[PDB]
């Protein structure tokens, strides 16, 4: 029961900090591509 | 996999807490197992042996 | 790390093989101790005209 | 010994490393959709999924 | 020792890409 | 004559356990009391203390 | 005098090959045969046999 | 009959410290540093506090 | 910190994993210590007719 | 316990294998944006 609740705690707050850095990558490659798109 | 593993570090603080009371039930089990050995030693011998 | 978990489960299986044979040695001990209490009891049948 | 009386129970050993069961797992999926280097959408989807 | 060998593997991989990019900058000046 | 069946079938079921890829299984690990077993250990001390 | 009430033994279950990761928060089992305690349940009763 | 030495223990009442409710407060400070709207850093500070 | 945090998980879990195989090993050896007690009960067979 | 020991034995070997693969698979997606801007 501890290992099941623990695995659900880990999979939950995994997606919480995964997402926010993955929103930063997907902005960092966009900042470049959007400023290049303005010139293009 | 680090957010998983760092939440998993907090899992060992809970699992080490849980296993320290399991090892307390296992210590209580050794104290009951020693009382049962002393009961078994008295229980096998008061009938007076072979005769 | 799965050979750790699997060969530790085969250790405890291999230990349960010897420990079940220790329980058979406790049975077989009681079989021969019953038999050799019977080798006392011909002499205890002799010892009061008594346990055959 | 007259062997017994018994306290084996989990008075705060249960109340385990169970959090609710739920780690207050506030999964804030802040989807920052950027185009050409500018933010075009900021969808901050909260889940509070049990754990 | 496997965790240390996995952290030094990240330091290797990061410093490889950093000096491959500085070499690729010197070839770009060339 | 006591022909009575003291053995009751402790009925097990295990229908085929589908894709449990639903993660919503919270942990709980609630055990064991069982204070009736420590009452029985105290009744074994009391029954020995009566036998004494 | 019949073994296995209802014909029971641990028949093989094997399901769909679900690849869940499970982070494996152990209940450790200090009662992996706490058995010294159940030989001691027989000696909490050999102690009763000698007193009797 | 000096029993209550057994006392079939006392493998105990177990108000033990095996708690995480005691809550696992996942303070996820998702610091999305954007420049111009592009993500430059996501400093996701998981303070993984067990209360 | 994937490697460090999940290795801080494992370096404790391998200690408890080894200690629980060692408890199983000490308990399949304590079976032989209770077998030296059962051997004393088997040797008590031995003695003479009382009164 | 060994279930979580086998969990790192996936996690560690996976982060090491995914690092050294995606280095080339994504570097060869920046090289082509350098082709488009030069």
């Amino acid at each position: 029961l501890r290992r099941q609740v623990d695995q659900l705690t880990n999979d939950k707050a995994r997606v919480e900090v995964e997402r926010d850095n993955l929103a930063e990558d997907i902005m960092r490659l966009r900042e470049k591509l959007q400023e290049e798109m303005l010139q293009r | 996999d680090v957010d998983n593993a760092s939440l998993a570090r907090l899992d060992l603080e809970r699992k080490v807490e849980s296993l320290q009371e399991e090892i307390a039930f296992l210590k209580k089990l050794h104290e009951e197992e020693i009382q049962e050995l002393q009961a078994q030693i008295q229980e096998q011998h008061v009938q007076i042996d072979v005769d | 790390r799965l050979q750790d978990e699997i060969q530790n489960m085969k250790e405890e299986m291999a230990r349960h093989l010897r420990e079940y044979q220790d329980l058979l040695n406790v049975k077989m001990a009681l079989d021969i101790e019953i038999a050799t209490y019977r080798k006392l009891l011909e002499g205890e049948e002799s010892r009061i005209s008594l346990p055959l | 010994p007259n062997f017994s009386s018994l306290n084996l129970r989990e008075t705060n050993l249960d109340s385990l490393p169970l959090v609710d069961t739920h780690s207050k797992r506030t999964l804030l999926i802040k989807t920052v959709e950027t185009r050409d280097g500018q933010v075009i959408n900021e969808t901050s989807q909260h889940h509070d999924d049990l754990e | 020792a496997k965790q240390e060998s996995t952290e030094y593997r990240r330091q290797v991989q990061s410093l490889t890409c950093e000096v491959d990019a500085l070499k690729g900058t010197n070839e770009s000046l060339e | 004559y006591a022909s009575s069946p003291g053995g009751v079938y402790a009925t097990r079921s295990s229908a085929v356990r589908l894709r449990s890829s639903v993660p919503g299984v919270r942990l709980l690990q609630d055990s064991v009391d069982f204070s009736l077993a420590d009452a029985i250990n105290t009744e074994f001390k009391n029954t020995r203390t009566n036998e004494k």
